[PDB]
């Protein structure tokens, strides 16, 4: 009675804490469905580009009646580029969001286990049970989600932060850099956290 | 009381997580996540985080090493040392308010102060320490250097989101004899070649760059 | 207090399984396993009447026939379990380590194997397998 109060103080907090990764790891998946075909159009940009730099267009003979087509035709080249570019700056913001509010919710359900702490026991965290995992595994498994949620926004940022226009084999190689970017990271993590801990949340 | 010591798993690796049972949890009365020192068996110490291990059998230790003595990296268990409970500790940490710190980055000032903040979110570290990067880091921060900072890190302190990070820097075979007369014609040429900070573009040329050795196989060519 | 009466595992069902036990897996009624003292994701020490032993994993099915063990029929082949016997089904107090040294032997004899590529296979698709002498 007197020490019932304590751990169901941060039963509650884990309770609150999991649907929110749930519904922003929703959100994470639906921008990163979203920008590959932007991917595949700076691509297709890129070789445009190359291929009308290696070019002169003075010894073609049929084009001497248009002395001024290489600015004009890099003027839109490069305008359908920035189009492209702001579009993935909008993904960006919205992986942003999603990795804040996620460290937040984590870092106050450490905050109420520290306040917490030293009246329930080290044995009444250790304990398993039949519906549910304890509580050191789900705060660890919770630590985790917080950790790879940073690094892929980390390495997706610098990823995008290497875009220049004056150099070129670095765009067309650039799509299969964030195939490798996902392909690292350790698969189906969240599911598989949130497939353990169904059965304590609907109880 | 002796605990073995057992390599750790692909889940620990660069985490900083201590796996302790559950008798060495309650004699040295930690909770989750608090800080342990550990006198390593040869030489120097390393500060983990105490987390549980899940079958609940006490008897073993396993540990890794981020936040380190400078070449004391000797966690490797082959020989499967044992440890005794005595070289652990419970070590009080403050929060910080400023650190400082000596950077060696991979082969401009704001990205590797990003990196350096980004490295050190919520971790304890002490004094004279070296905080290596995990494998697949992204930036260019390899490893930290702990000099100083204002709540003292002696016996260890913790850094916070809001604390600030600052950077000072402080880093505290045969000779062969025969070749002595052209060993220096060498320099006369190569000397030359390597006081160059853009010096001969400003008044100049350029030397020669295109030297060639020979001689008779079993002289020493490759080791001049 | 321990022996239960093997089934065939439910089909279908595999959207709740979480993919890192797909291949080492039992399934057990709710009430069943909060008898036993069994917790979720814990492994369990299956024992036949002759005597041949097994370590698998539970998983809360919430369906199965209350006092129904649920086993592949590669399981029911290692232990010797035809679908309608008894088994006794055992929580595991002690400790799991990582093995370093496996001597296996190949059984029959197909095109003398790329090892190296073979053993990738076998670390990618059996991880977390606790593993006996005389299983397959
Ligand atoms: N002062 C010296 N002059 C010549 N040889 C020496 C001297 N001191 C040591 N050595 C010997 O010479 C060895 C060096 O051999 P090294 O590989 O440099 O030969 P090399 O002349 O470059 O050979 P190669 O003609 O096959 O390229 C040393 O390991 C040692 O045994």
């Amino acid at each position: 009675m007197t020490q019932d109060r304590p751990l169901l103080a941060v039963q509650e907090a884990l309770k609150k804490c999991f649907p929110v990764v749930e519904e922003q790891q929703g959100l994470w998946q639906s921008a990163l469905r979203d920008c590959q075909p932007l991917l595949s159009s700076l691509s297709n940009l890129a070789e445009q580009l190359q291929a009308a730099q290696n070019l002169r267009f003075e010894d073609v003979p049929a084009l001497r009646a248009f002395p001024d087509l290489k600015e004009r035709l890099r003027r839109k080249q490069l305008v359908a580029g920035d189009i492209v570019l702001d579009k993935l700056g909008e993904r960006l913001a919205i992986l942003l969001k999603v990795r804040d509010m996620v460290s937040s919710h984590v870092e106050r359900v450490f905050q109420i286990y520290e306040q917490h702490a030293d009246t329930v026991g080290i044995d009444a965290v250790l304990q398993p049970s039949a519906v549910s995992p304890s509580v050191a595994d789900m705060l660890e498994w919770l630590q985790d989600i917080e950790r790879h949620y940073r690094k892929s926004y980390l390495k997706r940022k610098y990823l995008l932060s290497s875009i220049q226009w004056g150099d070129l084999a670095n765009i067309q190689a650039l799509p299969k850099a964030w195939d490798r970017i996902s392909k690292d990271e350790h698969q189906d993590l969240v599911q598989d956290i949130l497939l353990n801990v169904s059965f304590f949340l609907e109880e | 009381p002796l605990l073995k010591l057992l390599p750790l798993d692909a889940r620990d690796r660069g985490t900083q997580r201590c796996r302790l049972g559950p008798a060495a949890l309650h004699a040295l009365g930690a909770r989750l996540g608090s800080a342990v020192k550990i006198s390593l068996p040869d030489g120097g110490s390393c500060l983990c985080t105490a987390w549980p291990r899940r079958d609940g059998a006490d008897g073993f230790v396993q540990l890794d090493p981020l936040c380190a003595s400078p070449g004391a990296a000797v966690g490797a268990s082959r020989s499967r040392r044992s440890l005794s409970l005595n070289r652990l500790l419970l070590v009080p940490c403050p929060p910080l308010r400023r650190v400082a710190v000596w950077p060696v980055l991979r082969e401009n000032t704001a990205a590797v102060l990003e990196a350096a903040q980004e490295l050190l979110r919520n971790r304890p570290i002490s004094l004279g320490h070296v905080v290596v990067a995990p494998p697949g880091a992204p930036g260019l921060v390899a490893a930290l250097h702990i000099v100083g900072g204002t709540p003292s890190p002696d016996p260890a302190g913790l850094v916070t989101p809001r604390t600030r990070v600052s950077l000072g820097g402080e880093p505290p075979e045969v000779p062969l004899g025969g070749l002595s007369e052209a060993a220096d014609s060498l320099r006369e040429l190569l000397r030359l070649p390597l006081r160059y900070p853009r010096a001969l573009t400003a008044l100049g040329l350029a030397v020669p760059r295109g030297v060639l050795l020979a001689g008779p196989p079993g002289v020493g060519k490759t080791q001049l | 207090s321990g022996t239960l009466t093997v089934t065939n595992l439910l089909e279908k069902v595999d959207d709740k399984i979480p993919k890192t036990f797909q291949n080492s897996l039992i399934h057990l009624g709710l009430n069943t396993m909060k008898s036993a003292n069994i917790c979720i994701g814990r492994p369990v020490l299956l024992t036949s009447l002759n005597g041949k032993q097994e370590v698998y994993t539970a998983w809360p099915m919430a369906g199965f026939p209350g006092g129904k063990v649920g086993l592949s029929e590669m399981a029911q082949k290692n232990v010797g379990v035809r679908p309608g016997d008894a088994i006794q089904v055992q929580p595991l107090v002690g400790a799991v380590l990582q093995a370093e040294e496996m001597d296996v032997a190949l059984s029959d004899k197909d095109m003398e194997i790329n090892e190296e590529e073979l053993t990738g296979c076998i670390l990618r698709k059996l991880d977390g397998k606790i593993v006996l002498p005389g299983n397959f």
